[PDB]
RNA sequence: AAGGCGGCCCCCUGGACGAAGACUGACGCUCAGGUGCGAAAGCGUGGGGAGCAAACAGGAUUAGAUACCCUGGUAGUCCACGCCGUAAACGAUGUCGACUUGGAGGUUGUGCCGGCGUGGCUUCCGGAGCUAACGCGUUAAGUCGACCGCCUGGGGAGUACGGCCGCAAGGUUAAAACUCAAAUGAAUUGACGGGGGCCCGCACAAGCGGUGGAGCAUGUGGUUUAAUUCGAUGCAA
RNA sequence: AUGUUGAUAU
């Protein structure tokens, strides 16, 4: 609706899934779309390719705001780390930064225990 | 089991 | 880890620069790390266990490069 | 095999056309060693396709193949009880191979009356894009693109 | 690699001195491995407790992102 | 000292080490009983409770699944004070002292001028010697001395009974009958592994044609018979 | 992911 130029790509790529949300500079979001909400699920909504086809549903998502140059914020180990950095380049964007915005805690919370598989 | 083997 | 993507830098190029800045710094070594608790002896038995794999190749390293195969 | 010293058997070339990729469709429809048989099939066959293209044999024969043609095909990769169906490029061999197998399959399971007949209709169909060849193409391509996720690895 | 405090013949590596320490901390902002710089362990613990010093008084930030 | 101890700052405080002397003058070593400290879990009283998580619940998996996996989740994990007194509390190696070839480090003092010494603690290798062997090897499992603790086939049993301790959980001290001809350590050759590596075979894959259904031939099993002669009967009838 | 068992003596 009302017109931003530049934004920032946030990438939630966790092991099971990757969220791409496109933000204003102010953290407000304009849209989204996610490996899971593109068409796959279990195995192949957590790969690279499904990471990708989630970045280019999200450039769609937010074509009307007119979003020039992008910061990317990655976040998490997941498979769609860098492909949906290189989509969202591949979908028009002038990617003007790229940071890594991970926690890790400095120590902080004891982490679940290990799985027996 | 079967009431007590190998075939 | 934070790459500015400089004037006149190919994407592909910057990109490559922000794996090597994550590879640096150690982000998905240090996620992968903290996935699940490791119980201090567990923790103290895998540095033990490094520590002697890293010695025990460093002795037999400089045996290899004396004595000949053929 | 695991030695892996395998290359191509010398086709001789097909009598009428001389044509290697012909001779290899004759092969293909052949049973039983009768390859006489299968020629006769055949020739039968692309003439009645050469008149209701217009095109020439080999010609006609050719559009039938492009359609047939598969590019890409799944592999299957079982990862952890689950089947894993990774997609690969089909090589330019093989790509014949399976388009004048589909075409010959399809045509056997037609229920019109000579093979010849069987064979001119789908490779017309073929040709037009109808037939149960085309359909095998399509059904290849749905499962290829379906896994296209796991062609990354 | 080699120790420059052992080569001055430093007392104290000091918290105050931010131009030294930004030389042994990473673009992060984390301390850097005496095996990298090759300081001595005795300095490398100075050093370590200076960072950590100037890290409360915001003379050097705890990490890239605050 | 052991258990253990990890952001930074201050306060109180213990030990170790080194260099120069000076001082006391065998004041030492060990130590049954005794006393203290002693991970985690646990217990009591009062706090706290983010994350994690016995129990528990649900979802899966499965023949079942009172499990592993998943979603939750209470005690607990945290603090104060008190209790418990045990751990593969391990170097499975008691303490103290002396002596006996080397090499490469780590760490922390120090002397002489980057080198050359000299102390402390420590990691790895290895010589003699020792050892059943594995290995240990100046930080000894070598060569000796002092004192203490402890063992005497496997099981029954670290159990019973009694005592002591404990709020309890239990701890501690600690038998017997009975039963067996073993149980055990280290190493050796194999074999095996849902261990690793490297290979091969129509072993998979890629294909083509079959078998399993039909009728018949034929063999076998079974049943039947007076007899249905005997043998072959996973692959390899 | 899971994925049990193999009568006695010789
Ligand atoms: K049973
Ligand atoms: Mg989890
Ligand atoms: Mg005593
Ligand atoms: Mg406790
Ligand atoms: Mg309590
Ligand atoms: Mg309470
Ligand atoms: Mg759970
Ligand atoms: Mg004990
Ligand atoms: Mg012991
Ligand atoms: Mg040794
Ligand atoms: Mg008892
Ligand atoms: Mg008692
Ligand atoms: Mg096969
Ligand atoms: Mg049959
Ligand atoms: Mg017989
Ligand atoms: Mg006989
Ligand atoms: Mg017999
Ligand atoms: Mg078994």
């Amino acid at each position: 609706r009302k017109q931003v130029s530049d934004g920032v790509a946030h990438i939630h790529a966790s092991f099971n899934n990757t969220i791409v949300t496109i933000t204003d500079r102010q953290g407000n979001a304009l849209g989204w779309a996610t490996a899971g909400g593109s068409g796959f699920r279990g195995s192949r909504k957590s790969t690279p390719f499904a990471a990708q086809v989630a970045a280019e549903r999200c450039a769609d998502a937010v074509k009307e705001y007119g979003i020039k140059n992008l910061e990317v914020m990655v976040k998490g180990p997941g498979p769609g780390r860098e492909s949906t950095i290189r989509a969202l380049n591949a979908a028009g964007f002038r990617i003007t930064n790229i940071t890594d915005v991970t926690p890790i805690p400095h120590x902080g919370c004891r982490p679940p225990k290990k799985r027996r598989v | 089991x079967x009431a007590x083997x190998a075939g | 880890p934070v790459i500015k993507v400089r004037e006149n830098e190919p994407f592909d190029v910057a990109l490559r620069r922000f794996k090597r800045s994550c590879e640096k710094a150690g982000v998905l070594a240090e996620v992968r790390r903290r996935e699940f608790y490791e119980k201090p002896t567990t923790e103290r038995k895998r540095a033990k266990a490094s520590a002697v794999k890293r010695h025990a190749k460093k002795l037999a390293r400089e045996n290899a490069r004396r004595t000949r195969l053929y | 095999p695991r030695r892996r010293v395998i290359g191509q058997r010398k086709i001789l070339p097909d009598p009428k056309f001389g044509s290697e990729l012909l001779a290899k469709f004759v092969n293909i429809l052949m049973v039983d060693g009768k390859k006489s048989t299968a020629e006769s099939i055949v020739y039968s066959a692309l003439e009645t396709l050469a008149q209701r293209s217009g095109k020439s044999e080999l010609e006609a024969f050719e559009v039938a193949l492009e359609n047939v043609r598969p590019t890409v095909e799944v592999k299957s990769r079982r990862v952890g009880g689950s089947t894993y169906q990774v997609p690969v490029e089909v090589r330019p061999v093989r790509r014949n191979a399976l388009a004048m197998r589909w075409i010959v399959e399809a045509a056997r399971k037609r229920g019109d009356k000579s093979m010849a007949l069987r064979l001119a209709n789908e490779l017309s169909d073929a040709a037009e894009n109808k037939g149960t060849a085309v359909k095998k193409r399509e059904d290849v391509h749905r499962m290829a693109e379906a896994n296209k996720a796991f062609a990354h690895y | 690699k080699f120790c420059r405090f052992t080569a001055e013949g430093v007392q104290e590596i000091d918290y105050k001195d931010i131009a030294t320490l930004k030389n042994y901390i990473t673009e992060s902002g984390k301390i850097v491995p005496s095996r990298i710089t090759g300081t001595r362990a005795k300095y490398q613990r100075q050093l370590a407790r200076a960072i950590k010093r100037a890290r409360y008084l915001s003379l050097l930030p705890y990490t890239d992102r605050h």
